Protein backbone atom coordinates (compact mmCIF):
# COMPACT_ATOMS: atom_id res chain seq x y z
CA UNK A 1 0.00 0.00 0.00
CA UNK A 2 0.99 3.48 -0.18
CA UNK A 3 3.47 4.73 2.62
CA UNK A 4 1.65 6.58 5.43
CA UNK A 5 3.19 8.13 7.97
CA UNK A 6 2.47 7.24 11.51
CA UNK A 7 0.37 9.86 13.45
CA UNK A 8 1.60 10.86 17.03
CA UNK A 9 0.33 11.52 19.91
CA UNK A 10 2.29 12.07 23.14
CA UNK A 11 0.43 12.15 26.31
CA UNK A 12 0.59 11.13 30.16
CA UNK A 13 -1.94 8.14 31.27
CA UNK A 14 -3.26 10.53 33.82
CA UNK A 15 -3.29 14.23 34.20
CA UNK A 16 -0.32 15.59 35.26
CA UNK A 17 0.81 17.11 38.34
CA UNK A 18 4.30 17.99 38.76
CA UNK A 19 5.87 15.57 41.25
CA UNK A 20 3.24 13.08 40.83
CA UNK A 21 4.10 9.44 39.63
CA UNK A 22 2.44 8.88 36.33
CA UNK A 23 3.03 7.20 32.83
CA UNK A 24 3.79 8.55 29.55
CA UNK A 25 2.71 7.55 26.17
CA UNK A 26 3.56 7.76 22.71
CA UNK A 27 0.62 6.19 20.44
CA UNK A 28 1.89 5.91 16.80
CA UNK A 29 -0.89 5.21 14.19
CA UNK A 30 -2.03 4.92 11.22
CA UNK A 31 1.15 3.78 9.74
CA UNK A 32 2.17 1.46 6.73
CA UNK A 33 4.37 -0.59 6.20
CA UNK A 34 4.38 -2.08 9.87
CA UNK A 35 8.55 -1.49 10.61
CA UNK A 36 8.36 1.15 13.11
CA UNK A 37 11.26 2.29 15.59
CA UNK A 38 10.19 4.31 18.78
CA UNK A 39 11.66 5.96 21.71
CA UNK A 40 10.32 8.04 24.56
CA UNK A 41 12.84 10.98 25.84
CA UNK A 42 13.83 12.60 28.41
CA UNK A 43 15.84 15.32 28.03
CA UNK A 44 16.72 14.56 24.43
CA UNK A 45 18.04 11.26 26.13
CA UNK A 46 16.48 7.53 25.65
CA UNK A 47 14.33 6.30 28.46
CA UNK A 48 15.74 2.91 28.72
CA UNK A 49 12.63 0.43 30.05
CA UNK A 50 9.98 1.35 27.23
CA UNK A 51 7.41 -1.48 26.62
CA UNK A 52 5.02 -1.54 24.37
CA UNK A 53 1.51 -3.35 23.12
CA UNK A 54 1.08 -6.13 20.91
CA UNK A 55 0.72 -4.97 16.81
CA UNK A 56 -2.40 -5.07 15.47
CA UNK A 57 -4.11 -2.63 13.34
CA UNK A 58 -7.39 -0.42 12.52
CA UNK A 59 -10.13 -1.17 9.95
CA UNK A 60 -8.47 0.24 6.95
CA UNK A 61 -5.57 -1.97 7.76
CA UNK A 62 -2.85 0.59 9.10
CA UNK A 63 -1.41 -0.40 12.22
CA UNK A 64 -0.96 1.01 15.84
CA UNK A 65 1.08 0.99 18.99
CA UNK A 66 1.47 2.11 22.01
CA UNK A 67 4.47 2.41 23.55
CA UNK A 68 4.96 3.66 27.73
CA UNK A 69 6.84 3.80 31.03
CA UNK A 70 6.12 5.13 34.00
CA UNK A 71 7.50 8.55 34.63
CA UNK A 72 7.04 11.79 36.66
CA UNK A 73 6.85 14.87 35.54
CA UNK A 74 8.40 17.95 36.34
CA UNK A 75 8.96 21.79 35.66
CA UNK A 76 12.74 21.14 34.21
CA UNK A 77 12.41 17.84 32.22
CA UNK A 78 11.21 18.00 28.90
CA UNK A 79 9.72 14.45 27.65
CA UNK A 80 8.87 13.62 24.09
CA UNK A 81 8.35 11.20 21.67
CA UNK A 82 10.92 9.73 18.49
CA UNK A 83 9.64 7.66 15.79
CA UNK A 84 11.05 6.23 12.87
CA UNK A 85 9.56 5.23 9.76
CA UNK A 86 10.47 4.15 6.50
CA UNK A 87 8.30 7.50 5.47
CA UNK A 88 10.39 9.92 7.69
CA UNK A 89 13.84 11.52 6.11
CA UNK A 90 15.11 11.85 9.59
CA UNK A 91 13.49 10.62 13.17
CA UNK A 92 10.61 12.53 13.75
CA UNK A 93 10.33 14.29 17.50
CA UNK A 94 6.82 14.82 19.33
CA UNK A 95 7.79 16.76 22.61
CA UNK A 96 5.09 15.81 25.29
CA UNK A 97 2.49 18.91 26.19
CA UNK A 98 0.76 18.21 29.60
CA UNK A 99 -2.64 20.11 27.81
CA UNK A 100 -2.99 17.75 24.83
CA UNK B 1 -11.48 -19.05 20.90
CA UNK B 2 -9.29 -18.81 17.81
CA UNK B 3 -10.65 -20.33 14.63
CA UNK B 4 -8.93 -23.78 13.75
CA UNK B 5 -9.12 -22.93 10.11
CA UNK B 6 -6.35 -22.23 8.44
CA UNK B 7 -6.35 -23.31 4.24
CA UNK B 8 -3.70 -21.96 1.65
CA UNK B 9 -4.84 -19.43 -0.77
CA UNK B 10 -3.04 -20.52 -3.82
CA UNK C 1 -25.21 -4.28 25.57
CA UNK C 2 -24.26 -5.92 21.77
CA UNK C 3 -20.90 -7.79 22.33
CA UNK C 4 -17.99 -8.54 19.63
CA UNK C 5 -14.93 -10.96 19.58
CA UNK C 6 -12.19 -10.54 17.12
CA UNK C 7 -8.87 -12.12 16.48
CA UNK C 8 -6.37 -9.89 14.69
CA UNK C 9 -3.20 -11.37 12.69
CA UNK C 10 -0.11 -10.14 11.03
CA UNK C 11 2.57 -11.68 9.40
CA UNK C 12 5.60 -9.36 8.15
CA UNK C 13 8.30 -11.51 6.04
CA UNK C 14 11.86 -11.39 6.80
CA UNK C 15 14.11 -11.86 3.89
CA UNK C 16 17.22 -13.02 4.12
CA UNK C 17 16.95 -15.47 6.67
CA UNK C 18 14.00 -17.57 8.17
CA UNK C 19 10.25 -17.58 9.01
CA UNK C 20 8.41 -14.44 8.83
CA UNK C 21 6.96 -12.86 12.28
CA UNK C 22 3.82 -13.32 13.28
CA UNK C 23 1.25 -11.33 16.11
CA UNK C 24 -1.74 -12.59 17.14
CA UNK C 25 -4.26 -10.73 19.27
CA UNK C 26 -7.52 -11.12 20.64
CA UNK C 27 -10.40 -8.95 21.77
CA UNK C 28 -13.30 -9.16 23.85
CA UNK C 29 -15.14 -5.49 22.65
CA UNK C 30 -12.60 -3.54 23.26
CA UNK C 31 -10.26 -5.77 25.89
CA UNK C 32 -7.24 -7.97 24.53
CA UNK C 33 -7.50 -11.54 26.44
CA UNK C 34 -4.66 -12.99 24.69
CA UNK C 35 -1.30 -12.89 22.48
CA UNK C 36 0.87 -14.67 20.38
CA UNK C 37 4.18 -13.33 19.13
CA UNK C 38 6.47 -15.63 16.93
CA UNK C 39 9.55 -13.58 18.54
CA UNK C 40 8.55 -14.72 22.61
CA UNK C 41 10.14 -17.37 24.11
CA UNK C 42 7.50 -19.37 25.17
CA UNK C 43 5.92 -20.36 21.44
CA UNK C 44 2.37 -20.28 23.05
CA UNK C 45 -0.66 -18.38 23.49
CA UNK C 46 -0.81 -16.01 26.56
CA UNK C 47 -3.15 -14.78 28.54
CA UNK C 48 -3.61 -10.98 28.75
CA UNK C 49 -6.59 -10.67 30.66
CA UNK C 50 -7.29 -11.90 34.11
CA UNK C 51 -10.67 -13.55 33.15
CA UNK C 52 -8.90 -15.78 30.65
CA UNK C 53 -6.46 -17.43 33.28
CA UNK C 54 -9.07 -20.31 34.45
CA UNK C 55 -9.01 -22.18 30.86
CA UNK C 56 -7.43 -25.19 31.40
CA UNK C 57 -4.11 -26.63 29.21
CA UNK C 58 -6.06 -28.15 26.36
CA UNK C 59 -7.54 -24.68 25.49
CA UNK C 60 -4.18 -23.32 25.37
CA UNK C 61 -2.82 -25.97 23.25
CA UNK C 62 -5.55 -26.08 20.70
CA UNK C 63 -5.34 -22.30 20.57
CA UNK C 64 -1.64 -22.12 20.23
CA UNK C 65 -1.94 -25.78 17.44
CA UNK C 66 -4.45 -23.19 15.62
CA UNK C 67 -2.24 -19.80 15.71
CA UNK C 68 0.66 -21.66 14.60
CA UNK C 69 -0.70 -23.28 12.19
CA UNK C 70 -2.11 -19.99 10.92
CA UNK C 71 1.28 -18.49 10.80
CA UNK C 72 2.75 -21.80 8.70
CA UNK C 73 -0.18 -20.87 6.17
CA UNK C 74 1.22 -17.34 6.50
CA UNK C 75 4.86 -17.88 5.24
CA UNK C 76 3.38 -20.26 2.42
CA UNK C 77 0.95 -17.66 0.95
CA UNK C 78 3.99 -14.87 1.50
CA UNK C 79 5.55 -16.91 -1.17
CA UNK C 80 3.45 -18.30 -3.32
CA UNK C 81 1.69 -14.68 -3.95
CA UNK C 82 5.27 -12.70 -4.48
CA UNK C 83 5.57 -15.33 -6.90
CA UNK C 84 1.78 -14.51 -8.63
CA UNK C 85 2.56 -10.93 -8.26
CA UNK C 86 6.03 -11.21 -9.89
CA UNK C 87 7.72 -9.88 -6.73
CA UNK C 88 11.61 -9.45 -5.65
CA UNK C 89 12.68 -11.86 -2.92
CA UNK C 90 14.42 -8.54 -1.60
CA UNK C 91 11.03 -6.73 -0.12
CA UNK C 92 9.29 -7.33 3.32
CA UNK C 93 6.00 -8.05 2.52
CA UNK C 94 2.95 -8.29 5.24
CA UNK C 95 -0.39 -10.70 5.55
CA UNK C 96 -3.44 -9.42 7.88
CA UNK C 97 -6.61 -11.14 8.74
CA UNK C 98 -9.47 -10.09 10.95
CA UNK C 99 -11.88 -12.50 11.81
CA UNK C 100 -14.80 -12.82 14.61
CA UNK C 101 -18.13 -12.40 15.63
CA UNK C 102 -20.77 -10.08 17.43
CA UNK C 103 -24.07 -11.14 19.46
CA UNK C 104 -26.33 -9.19 20.83
CA UNK C 105 -27.94 -8.31 24.51
CA UNK C 106 -29.78 -11.54 24.41
CA UNK C 107 -26.45 -13.72 23.37
CA UNK C 108 -27.86 -14.27 19.64
CA UNK C 109 -25.70 -14.54 17.25
CA UNK C 110 -25.79 -11.09 14.73
CA UNK C 111 -23.00 -11.10 12.76
CA UNK C 112 -19.81 -12.60 11.46
CA UNK C 113 -16.72 -11.61 9.58
CA UNK C 114 -13.33 -12.92 8.50
CA UNK C 115 -11.72 -10.59 6.11
CA UNK C 116 -7.43 -10.27 5.16
CA UNK C 117 -4.72 -8.32 3.13
CA UNK C 118 -1.67 -8.60 1.21
CA UNK C 119 0.40 -5.66 1.86
CA UNK C 120 -2.15 -3.75 3.59
CA UNK C 121 -5.01 -4.02 0.91
CA UNK C 122 -7.76 -6.09 0.78
CA UNK C 123 -6.75 -9.70 -0.48
CA UNK C 124 -10.48 -12.12 0.05
CA UNK C 125 -13.29 -11.76 2.54
CA UNK C 126 -16.02 -13.52 3.53
CA UNK C 127 -19.46 -11.12 2.42
CA UNK C 128 -21.92 -10.95 5.53
CA UNK C 129 -24.07 -13.94 4.36
CA UNK C 130 -21.36 -16.23 5.44
CA UNK C 131 -21.93 -18.11 1.80
CA UNK C 132 -20.13 -15.78 -0.97
CA UNK C 133 -16.26 -14.72 -1.17
CA UNK C 134 -15.46 -10.60 -2.13
CA UNK C 135 -11.77 -10.64 -4.03
CA UNK C 136 -10.17 -7.86 -4.46
CA UNK C 137 -7.93 -9.31 -7.66
CA UNK C 138 -7.19 -11.63 -9.78
CA UNK C 139 -5.22 -13.73 -7.25
CA UNK C 140 -8.36 -13.31 -4.65
CA UNK C 141 -9.74 -15.13 -7.60
CA UNK C 142 -7.84 -17.66 -7.74
CA UNK C 143 -8.32 -17.93 -4.16
CA UNK C 144 -11.96 -17.59 -4.39
CA UNK C 145 -12.23 -20.67 -6.87
CA UNK C 146 -9.99 -22.61 -5.18
CA UNK C 147 -11.76 -22.02 -1.53
CA UNK C 148 -14.95 -22.99 -3.01
CA UNK C 149 -14.37 -25.69 -4.30
CA UNK C 150 -12.79 -26.79 -0.21
CA UNK C 151 -15.76 -25.68 1.05
CA UNK C 152 -13.95 -23.34 3.07
CA UNK C 153 -16.94 -20.73 3.56
CA UNK C 154 -18.99 -23.37 4.93
CA UNK C 155 -16.79 -24.14 7.49
CA UNK C 156 -15.96 -20.26 8.24
CA UNK C 157 -19.55 -19.74 8.74
CA UNK C 158 -20.23 -22.33 10.85
CA UNK C 159 -17.07 -21.36 13.23
CA UNK C 160 -18.10 -18.14 13.02
CA UNK C 161 -21.72 -19.02 14.24
CA UNK C 162 -21.11 -21.53 16.23
CA UNK C 163 -17.97 -21.61 18.14
CA UNK C 164 -17.12 -18.21 18.17
CA UNK C 165 -20.62 -17.07 19.55
CA UNK C 166 -20.52 -19.87 22.07
CA UNK C 167 -16.73 -18.98 23.35
CA UNK C 168 -17.60 -15.29 23.18
CA UNK C 169 -20.78 -16.11 25.64
CA UNK C 170 -18.69 -18.00 27.96
CA UNK C 171 -16.38 -14.98 28.13
CA UNK C 172 -18.61 -12.16 28.42
CA UNK C 173 -20.06 -14.36 31.20
CA UNK C 174 -16.99 -15.15 33.10
CA UNK C 175 -14.98 -11.86 32.81
CA UNK C 176 -18.58 -10.08 33.69
CA UNK C 177 -17.05 -7.94 36.35
CA UNK C 178 -14.96 -5.92 33.81
CA UNK C 179 -16.62 -7.06 30.38
CA UNK C 180 -20.21 -6.03 31.27
CA UNK C 181 -19.04 -2.99 33.07
CA UNK C 182 -19.73 -0.06 31.37
CA UNK C 183 -16.42 2.90 32.58
CA UNK C 184 -18.52 6.38 31.49
CA UNK C 185 -16.28 8.85 30.74
CA UNK C 186 -14.75 11.84 33.52
CA UNK C 187 -14.92 14.98 32.11
CA UNK C 188 -13.64 18.33 32.68
CA UNK C 189 -12.55 21.60 30.56
CA UNK C 190 -9.78 23.43 30.18
CA UNK C 191 -8.74 26.64 29.24
CA UNK C 192 -5.34 27.94 27.56
CA UNK C 193 -5.20 31.68 26.23
CA UNK C 194 -3.45 31.98 22.71
CA UNK C 195 -3.53 35.78 22.86
CA UNK C 196 -4.94 38.11 24.69
CA UNK C 197 -8.12 38.19 23.28
CA UNK C 198 -8.86 34.44 22.39
CA UNK C 199 -8.42 31.58 24.02
CA UNK C 200 -8.47 27.72 23.57
CA UNK C 201 -11.29 25.51 25.31
CA UNK C 202 -10.63 21.53 25.43
CA UNK C 203 -13.38 19.37 26.21
CA UNK C 204 -11.85 16.09 27.82
CA UNK C 205 -12.72 12.55 28.41
CA UNK C 206 -10.79 10.07 30.46
CA UNK C 207 -10.94 6.73 31.70
CA UNK C 208 -14.16 5.79 29.66
CA UNK C 209 -14.57 2.01 28.06
CA UNK C 210 -15.84 1.21 25.56
CA UNK C 211 -13.80 3.25 23.23
CA UNK C 212 -16.98 4.26 21.05
CA UNK C 213 -17.36 8.32 22.25
CA UNK C 214 -18.86 11.36 20.35
CA UNK C 215 -17.20 14.42 21.58
CA UNK C 216 -19.16 17.93 19.74
CA UNK C 217 -19.01 21.76 20.56
CA UNK C 218 -22.00 23.98 19.79
CA UNK C 219 -22.20 27.35 20.32
CA UNK C 220 -25.72 29.18 21.28
CA UNK C 221 -27.05 25.87 21.17
CA UNK C 222 -25.88 24.37 17.42
CA UNK C 223 -22.98 22.09 16.82
CA UNK C 224 -19.96 24.19 15.50
CA UNK C 225 -17.08 22.27 13.91
CA UNK C 226 -15.38 25.41 12.23
CA UNK C 227 -12.18 26.34 14.45
CA UNK C 228 -12.41 23.04 15.89
CA UNK C 229 -9.89 20.11 16.37
CA UNK C 230 -10.80 16.85 17.13
CA UNK C 231 -7.87 14.19 18.21
CA UNK C 232 -8.14 10.57 17.61
CA UNK C 233 -9.41 8.26 20.61
CA UNK C 234 -6.40 6.63 22.26
CA UNK C 235 -5.36 4.38 24.41
CA UNK C 236 -4.55 5.04 28.32
CA UNK C 237 -2.70 1.85 28.90
CA UNK C 238 -4.87 0.80 31.95
CA UNK C 239 -7.84 -0.82 29.46
CA UNK C 240 -9.84 2.53 29.20
CA UNK C 241 -10.02 5.25 26.82
CA UNK C 242 -9.42 8.84 26.12
CA UNK C 243 -10.54 11.64 23.57
CA UNK C 244 -10.56 15.09 23.86
CA UNK C 245 -12.16 17.95 21.71
CA UNK C 246 -11.16 21.86 21.28
CA UNK C 247 -12.40 25.26 20.00
CA UNK C 248 -10.89 28.80 19.91
CA UNK C 249 -12.99 30.80 20.70
CA UNK C 250 -13.11 34.92 21.65
CA UNK C 251 -11.98 35.88 25.25
CA UNK C 252 -14.92 36.72 27.19
CA UNK C 253 -17.45 34.65 25.01
CA UNK C 254 -16.94 31.48 26.66
CA UNK C 255 -20.51 30.63 27.87
CA UNK C 256 -21.72 30.65 24.92
CA UNK C 257 -19.59 27.21 24.21
CA UNK C 258 -20.91 23.87 25.32
CA UNK C 259 -19.18 20.75 25.21
CA UNK C 260 -20.87 17.56 24.05
CA UNK C 261 -20.58 13.74 25.63
CA UNK C 262 -22.21 10.88 24.48
CA UNK C 263 -21.27 7.21 25.42
CA UNK C 264 -22.74 4.16 26.40
CA UNK C 265 -21.96 4.42 30.03
CA UNK C 266 -23.93 7.63 30.23
CA UNK C 267 -27.64 7.24 30.30
CA UNK C 268 -28.33 10.83 29.10
CA UNK C 269 -25.83 12.64 27.34
CA UNK C 270 -23.62 15.14 29.28
CA UNK C 271 -23.31 19.02 28.29
CA UNK C 272 -19.88 20.81 29.88
CA UNK C 273 -19.12 24.73 29.98
CA UNK C 274 -16.88 26.99 31.22
CA UNK C 275 -16.78 28.36 34.51
CO1 LIG D 1 2.75 -0.77 0.80
NI1 LIG E 1 -24.39 -6.73 26.87
NI1 LIG F 1 -13.18 -18.07 -12.95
Amino acid sequence: MIQRTPKIQVYSRHPAENGKSNFLNCYVSGFHPSDIEVDLLKNGERIEKVEHSDLSFSKDWSFYLLYYTEFTPTEKDEYACRVNHVTLSQPKIVKWDRDM
Amino acid sequence: ETSPLTAEKL
Amino acid sequence: GSHSMRYFYTSVSRPGRGEPRFIAVGYVDDTQFVRFDSDAASQRMEPRAPWIEQEGPEYWDRNTRNVKAQSQTDRVDLGTLRGYYNQSEAGSHTIQMMYGCDVGSDGRFLRGYRQDAYDGKDYIALKEDLRSWTAADMAAQTTKHKWEAAHVAEQWRAYLEGTCVEWLRRYLENGKETLQRTDAPKTHMTHHAVSDHEATLRCWALSFYPAEITLTWQRDGEDQTQDTELVETRPAGDGTFQKWVAVVVPSGQEQRYTCHVQHEGLPKPLTLRWE
